[PDB]
């Protein structure tokens, strides 16, 4: 049949019409090729197919033979043997000459008969199949998991014409085969109705078919086994186990541990930049943000500055990679990257060089993107002494700062550190198109906001807290205000404010 | 005439078990009940870990737990022979004895048990290795094709253990051929402390131990 | 550059063709054919 | 194989026995 | 007919009386207690150090102070051969007779 669902597989239907399409329209048509083979992953349905067109044709029984069993140490016997297997056909062609019926051999792990003995017995069968005479009645299809050990001559045109490919099922047919191994579960009512195979469809990735029977066996085997006691003596519930109705549990659990694909995936790290959110605790927040739109809408509209760069400059311990991460978050651009120095430890300068590279050609593909640099300082390692650096990827940076992308194409670059005038020294102050300021907090006011704002102290001891504090000034940043309250939480009820204000005091600076 | 008591391993607990439970469960429950199920037997278990475990122990445990004959150990690599085309039929030389029952008893024959040793002597990756003259490929390709072939067997229950699994060639491990790939590793005070018990017990059942351990 | 150190070889034989039996039974034939010629 | 020689063997063996057979009849 | 005198090693007491302790023990009590207390017999030994101190005369020696069959003497790489699967079949001929003898006459 031309169904390709009656005979129990799934995932193939565009696959199987273009078999139907090339290899038999012939012999179909009202009165050829003699070649195929077969190659795909592991798993997905091979000798299925082997079996059910060997079923299909209205021919005679195909023969089934091995791969390394054409063989034997006494030389002769190997051709004696590949002789026997196609002198099957010779007399059916001196007897009927071109009214002869259609032969097929099918050759299971082909791979190992192409590497001596192998070169002769690989020449046998090449003149047997295409020498000087020409049989139309014989077919042979062959099945690998590895085409790349075969050699090319055995897939020259006229000898191996049809070659065909198998793949992993999508989720259609992933939901056919789900179907095809539960039918027999739901003709028998053995399986529950709060089992839903949509969701299983969607929740399973890449199982390549013979993964998903494997499911459906272990969660059989599961809810199998939980009708069984077994420790002094086996015993079975006997009765109560004849209504073993499965359970979606089952099917989760033999998912969860066992059962794993035989591929991997990817991860990603966009949340650990961000931890604690943004909070307003004071005005310059909301400027900072507004000027950072203005820059993106800047960048989007315009059409004579495709290229548009930034500087975010502030004090150690206040929050600029957050706010560089929020504002590229804001602009929902198609592409978006942010290189660290976290990632690139122990390197080199070349490996340096060669990742921004990397990073700055993806960037450059898509139409309009955004990319962020953070912590300039710490990328070109630079120490107080001597001073010390690299002038490789300075001369690298300075180079694409200022290196138009492909034709009508956009690029935002922002870039965030904390020391100004070593980068005004450098010459990389001009580079940036303008800069923006991340202040400290200032006043008792913003602090007590602050405070009010993560909810930590009460109204008691916030009014002592208001009454040793309103007569001062403070300067500190966020990211050490976190530090100092865990610090300080950790001390009895009595002492917590003690502490915290004998802390502030100790941190206690002026700008 | 069995007891979990009689083997005599302490530390794994839920290994045993989990083995019990995915490999065995099938072929004890009545037959009526299993074939409205339509279900499969495993035909494949593979075990590893660091050195002095407890791998080779559970596999002779297992040989001796079950019924019918005793398995057929293949020591090491003593497959291989200097003759061209003479390894394969050592190989194939194993399952003659499956092969001719479920040709002759369909699906009500007993069970065959295979206990191949250090596998990772024999199954290498296909494409690895050198100019060898390639008998390892055609010993890995037959054992492939004569495990699971076109002509189709289903009373054969194979073990395999190794030291190093990332050394053997992924067209072998995948569902149907040997699915459980289990991992013994070293044990914890309460395995210490069966483990203990279990090598200190006729000393206490003779009188020949102090009161003082 | 990494010159290759050099290279070591393996070996693996192959049954051999006496065909000397066939020599013995040519020259039994010969000898019934003669018996067979004086019987006559 | 093995087997091939070993029929040769035996060919040659039954050979010998008609030689035998011969003899005797010319005796 | 056996005496520490006669076989003249000096300078290696206490590693002999190790060795004697750890490994012969076992094979020279009453078998009844051996039985009893049902303990599996050692079967290795590993000698090393710098050049000459007396690592093959202590086998030698350890060779001739037993009675048994005679030992089994491999001389550095021995069993090595250029054809496929020879090395093996010349490693299992060391363990042939005792596998025998041990299925014949049991323990
Ligand atoms: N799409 C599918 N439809 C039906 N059965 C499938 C499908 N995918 C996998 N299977 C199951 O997996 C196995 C199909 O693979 P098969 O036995 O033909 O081996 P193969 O992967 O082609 O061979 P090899 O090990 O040589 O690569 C059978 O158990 C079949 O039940
Ligand atoms: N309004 C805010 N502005 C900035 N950061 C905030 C704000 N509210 C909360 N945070 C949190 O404060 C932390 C800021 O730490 P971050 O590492 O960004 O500081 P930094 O001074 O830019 O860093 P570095 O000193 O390592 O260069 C982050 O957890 C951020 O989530
Ligand atoms: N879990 C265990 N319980 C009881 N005895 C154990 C256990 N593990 C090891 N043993 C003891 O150790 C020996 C068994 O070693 P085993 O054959 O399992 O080693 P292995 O890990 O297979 O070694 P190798 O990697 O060298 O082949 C026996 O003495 C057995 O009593
Ligand atoms: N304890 C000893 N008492 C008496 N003679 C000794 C002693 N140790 C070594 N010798 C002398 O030195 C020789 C040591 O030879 P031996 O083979 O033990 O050296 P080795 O360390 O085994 O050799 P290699 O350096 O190759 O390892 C003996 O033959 C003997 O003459």
């Amino acid at each position: 049949d031309w169904n390709f669902e009656k005979m129990g597989i799934g995932g193939l239907d565009k696959e199987f019409s273009d078999i139907f399409r090339r290899a038999f329209a012939s012999r179909v048509f009202p009165p050829h090729v003699k070649g195929i083979l077969l190659y795909g992953p592991p798993g997905c349905g091979k000798t299925l197919l082997a079996r059910q067109i060997g079923k299909m044709l209205n021919a005679r029984e195909p023969k089934v033979v091995n791969g390394p069993e054409i063989l034997n140490k006494y030389v002769g016997e190997s051709e004696a043997n590949i002789r026997k297997l196609f002198a099957d056909a010779e007399e059916e062609q001196r007897r009927l000459g071109a009214n002869s019926g259609l032969h097929i051999i099918i050759f299971d792990e082909i791979d190992a008969i192409c590497k001596g003995v192998h070169d002769t017995v690989v020449n046998q069968l090449l003149s047997k199949i295409d020498g000087v005479e020409q049989l139309n009645n014989i077919l042979v299809i062959g099945m690998t998991n590895r085409p790349d050990l075969i050699d090319e001559a055995l897939l020259r045109p006229g000898r191996l014409e049809v070659k065909m490919e198998i793949g992993l099922p999508d989720e259609k047919g992933r939901l056919q085969i789900l179907h095809i191994h539960t039918a027999r579960m739901r003709g028998h009512q053995l399986l529950s109705a709060d089992v839903d195979i949509k969701e299983l469809a969607v929740e399973t990735k890449n199982f390549s078919g013979a993964e998903l029977e494997g499911l459906v066996r272990a969660a059989q085997s599961t809810a199998m086994n939980r009708h069984i006691k077994a420790s002094t003596k086996v015993e079975v519930d006997m009765e109560k186990a004849e209504s073993l109705q499965v359970t979606r549990g089952d099917f989760l659990a033999s998912l969860e541990n066992d059962i794993k694909p035989a591929f991997g995936t990817n991860q990603e790290d966009y949340a650990s930049y961000i931890m604690n959110g943004i909070i307003k605790w004071g005005d310059p927040v909301t400027r900072v943000l507004d000027d950072g739109e203005l820059l993106v809408q800047q960048t989007k509209n315009s059409d004579r500055t495709p290229l548009v760069s930034v500087l975010l400059e502030g004090p150690p311990h206040s929050g600029k990679t957050a706010l560089a991460a929020k504002i590229a978050e804001e602009s929902n651009f198609p592409f978006i990257k942010i290189c660290s120095p976290d990632k690139m430890i122990g390197f080199s300068e070349t490996a340096k060089c060669q990742a921004m590279k990397k990073i700055f050609d993806d960037a450059y593909k898509s139409q309009l993107s955004c990319v962020v640099v953070d912590d300039i300082e710490r990328l070109l390692d630079y120490v107080p002494i001597g001073p010390r650096f690299s002038n490789l990827v300075l001369q690298a940076l300075l180079v694409l700062l200022k290196k138009a992308p492909p034709q009508g194409r956009k690029l935002l670059i922002i870039g965030t550190t904390s020391r100004k005038d070593v980068l005004q020294e450098m010459e990389m102050l001009n580079a940036f198109s303008t800069t923006i300021h991340v202040p400290n907090i200032a006043t008792g006011e913003q602090l007590l906001e602050a405070l009010e704002l993560l909810g930590n102290f009460k109204d008691k001891e916030r009014t002592t807290i208001a009454q040793q504090v309103k007569g001062k000034k403070v300067w500190i940043g966020i990211k050490k205000l976190l530090m100092l309250i865990e610090m300080s939480l950790q001390m009895d009820p009595e002492y917590r404010v003690r502490k915290f204000l004998a802390l502030l005091r100790e941190e206690g600076a002026s700008p | 005439d069995w007891n979990f008591e009689k083997m005599g391993i302490g530390g794994l607990d839920k290994e045993f078990s989990d083995i019990f439970r995915r490999a065995f469960a099938s072929r004890v429950f009545p037959p009526e009940i299993v074939e409205q199920m339509g279900c499969k037997h495993v035909k494949g278990i593979l075990l590893y870990g660091p050195p002095g475990c407890g791998k080779t122990l559970l596999a002779r445990q297992i040989g001796k737990m079950l019924n019918a004959r005793e398995p057929k150990v293949v020591n090491g690599p003593e497959i291989l022979n200097k003759y061209v085309g003479e390894s394969e039929a050592n190989i194939r030389k194993l399952f003659a004895d499956a092969e001719e029952e479920q040709r002759r008893l369909g699906a009500n024959s007993g069970l065959h048990i295979i206990i191949f040793d250090e596998i990772d002597a024999i199954c290498k990756q296909r494409g690895s290795m050198a100019g060898s003259t390639g008998v390892h490929d055609t010993v890995v390709n037959q054992l492939l094709s004569k495990i699971d072939g076109v002509e189709q067997l289903n009373n054969i229950l194979v073990i395999g253990m190794t030291n190093r699994p990332d050394l053997i060639d992924e067209a072998l491990l995948r569902p149907g051929r040997l699915e459980v790939k289990m991992e013994i590793g070293l044990p914890d005070e309460k395995g210490r402390l069966q483990i203990l018990h279990i090598h200190t017990a006729r000393m206490r059942g003779h009188q020949l131990l102090s009161a003082d351990v | 550059m990494a010159e290759d150190a050099d290279m070591r070889n393996e070996l693996e034989e192959m049954q051999r063709r006496a065909d000397q039996l066939a020599d013995e039974s040519l020259e039994s034939t010969r000898r019934m054919l003669q018996l067979v010629e004086e019987s006559k | 194989s093995k087997q091939a020689l070993s029929e040769i063997e035996t060919r040659h063996s039954e050979i010998i026995k008609l030689e035998n057979s011969i003899r005797e009849l010319h005796d």
